[PDB]
């Protein structure tokens, strides 16, 4: 029993995607509650008003509350996103009365320079096993970002990263933790926090961090 | 001689599509005019039984013992709500009947009646708003809004003018 | 379907970790109707009912609604042992009385370990510089940190929301703002941390230049 028809989500690309020339950055138009009576959904997409037609839909899917979910992709170009441009998908359905239109574009407001600090571990974690590295992410504004870790130059994976939180000038930080064995850190192998912004220049920064 | 009358029922001259509505003639078979064109239909009341868009537009009838009638506007919306009343300007202690209308009746639930940005007026289940008296602190923008199922929905906003 | 709607919430967790302050559940009703806008609670602590819930005056809100609130004292010791609280509300316009129940998130409680962390080497060229405070491996997730020097509590000062480790613990992190003279002074900050897990709930680090 769905009174209002479809819902409409729609998503950003990821950061990283976005940042990165080698990836393909997605704004992702997700149509939720199609019944099966109507279940025929119709796309149209715009970048800046004008529409493109290279957009992937994929057909339906059954939901284990017997509903239809469908998905279209749209891959954007990395500096239209970071420029600004709006990128609206429009969902046609006859449950609707109108079709519904969604509108996305990257967060608006002037670009913020990230300072990244490494922090090493408190002495009294040294009495531990393994001990946390710690990369804090200051002053940067928007919020989209994107942290890795690195030891030796190549990836590591234990690590966790906290939300952006908004501080009290406007701009946001956060903090990433990497969690070693204190054998590899007293060692002297070096780590490296690596971040990705669009106020950084190349949008790429990366600082390293040794015993120490 | 006496120019034929043009009545619609029911009262709402702004619909939403897929509304039904019958527009009767007072006159005196019978000529009716939409968009200054001869339709079709010539039965005494024309009826639309689903409203679209194309169907908006100035309404007149004629009979052969009357005259072509004064014109009708008939406005179709399309939208989830519509805010509807028998017309938008009021004189002081006249009665003020707003009717929040959903597209095909669908139940709504949760609604608010807000005049200037400010909800006004709230019912567990879609009911029509009435003041029974008019002051001048009743003029300003209305609209109307509520919960389809889950879904929060909205009408356009219609100019409400008292005089004075 | 329609109806006057009830949000049930629990105590902050300083409340229930200090003896001297008073925890609180609070049961709020809105989408209270002036046609029928008396509203009815009963409360129930495990299943048995009890009487010494302050219900406050409704009061109408911008949207020409009526909302009510309903706040329960419970005692210290029945939140942190897991006892559920359950609000039950009563209204002309509901057709069946609606219920909610809260209590402490379940699992089992883990330790929370407290690290004070100095600035970066590189952030000493900056005007002001952080001090951060980390909190890891602790469960449940409810947990207050605060910071001060001196013994006066420090205004300029942010915390992450928990985050969820790889091990089923959390961790955050908090960073305390201050000039970059008062660190070079020599004053003591400190971080305090209170969760259920530690001894007296409480617990303190302090972070001094070395
Ligand atoms: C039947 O069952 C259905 C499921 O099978 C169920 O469908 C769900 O309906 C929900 C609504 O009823 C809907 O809820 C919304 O979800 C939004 C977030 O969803 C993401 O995160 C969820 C977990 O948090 C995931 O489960 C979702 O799948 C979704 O996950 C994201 O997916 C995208 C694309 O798949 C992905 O991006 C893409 O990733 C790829 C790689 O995979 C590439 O990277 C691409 O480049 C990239 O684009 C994301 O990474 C992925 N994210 C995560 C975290 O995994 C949520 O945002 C919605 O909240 C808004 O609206 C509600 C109102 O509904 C408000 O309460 C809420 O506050 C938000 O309101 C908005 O806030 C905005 C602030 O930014 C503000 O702008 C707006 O003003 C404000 N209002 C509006 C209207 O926006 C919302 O919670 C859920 O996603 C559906 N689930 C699925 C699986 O589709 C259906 O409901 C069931 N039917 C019935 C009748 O019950
Ligand atoms: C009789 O006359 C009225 C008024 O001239 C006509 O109303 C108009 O109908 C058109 C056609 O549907 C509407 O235009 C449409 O607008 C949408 C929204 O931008 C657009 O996407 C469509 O491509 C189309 O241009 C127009 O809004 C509407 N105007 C008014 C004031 O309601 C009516 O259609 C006429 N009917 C007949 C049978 O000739
Ligand atoms: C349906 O969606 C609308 C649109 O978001 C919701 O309306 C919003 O309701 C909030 C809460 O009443 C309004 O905020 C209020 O602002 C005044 C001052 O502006 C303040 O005194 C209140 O404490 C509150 O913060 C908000 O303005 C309003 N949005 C608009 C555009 O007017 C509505 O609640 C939703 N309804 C349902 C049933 O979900």
């Amino acid at each position: 029993e769905l009174l209002g028809g479809p819902s409409v989500f729609l998503f950003p690309p990821k950061p990283k995607d976005t940042l990165m020339i080698s990836r393909t950055p997605e704004v992702t138009c997700v149509v939720v509650d199609v019944s099966h009576e109507d279940p025929e959904v119709k796309f149209n997409w715009y970048v800046d008003g004008v529409e493109v037609h290279n957009a992937k839909t994929k057909p339906r899917e059954e939901q284990y509350n017997s509903t239809y979910r469908v998905v279209s992709v749209l891959t954007v170009l990395h500096q239209d996103w970071l420029n600004g441009k709006e990128y609206k998908c429009k969902v046609s359905n006859k449950a609707l009365p109108a079709p519904i239109e969604k509108t996305i574009s990257k967060a608006k407001g002037q670009p913020r320079e990230p300072q990244v600090y490494t922090l090493p571990p408190s002495r009294d974690e040294l009495t531990k096993n393994q001990v946390s590295l710690t990369c804090l992410v200051k002053g940067f504004y928007p919020s989209d970002i994107a942290v890795e870790w690195e030891s030796n130059g190549q990836p590591e994976n234990n690590y966790k990263t906290t939300p952006p939180v908004l501080d009290s000038d406007g701009s946001f930080f956060l903090y990433s933790k990497l969690t070693v064995d204190k054998s590899r850190w007293q060692q002297g192998n070096v780590f490296s926090c690596s971040v990705m912004h669009e106020a950084l220049h190349n949008h790429y920064t990366q600082k390293s961090l040794s015993l120490s | 001689l006496p120019k034929a009358v043009v009545f619609l029922e029911p009262q709402w001259y702004s619909v939403l599509e897929k509304d039904s509505v019958t527009l009767k003639c007072q006159g005196a078979s019978t000529q009716w005019f939409h968009n200054e064109s001869l339709i079709s239909s010539q039965a005494s009341s024309y009826f639309i039984d689903a409203a679209t868009v194309q169907d908006s537009g100035e309404y007149r009838c004629q009979t052969q013992l009357s005259t072509l009638s004064d014109p009708v506007q008939l406005e179709v919306h399309i939208g989830w709500l519509l805010l509807q009343a028998p017309r938008w300007v009021f004189k002081e202690e006249d009665p003020i009947h707003l009717r929040c209308h959903s597209w095909k009746n669908t139940a709504l639930h949760k609604v608010t009646y807000l005049q200037n940005g400010k909800d006004r007026k709230y019912f567990h289940h879609n009911s029509d708003f009435h003041i029974p008296k008019a002051t001048l602190k009743d003029s300003g923008s209305y609209f109307c809004r509520g919960l389809v199922g889950s879904k929060n929905v909205s009408s356009e906003t219609v100019q409400i003018t008292i005089t004075q």
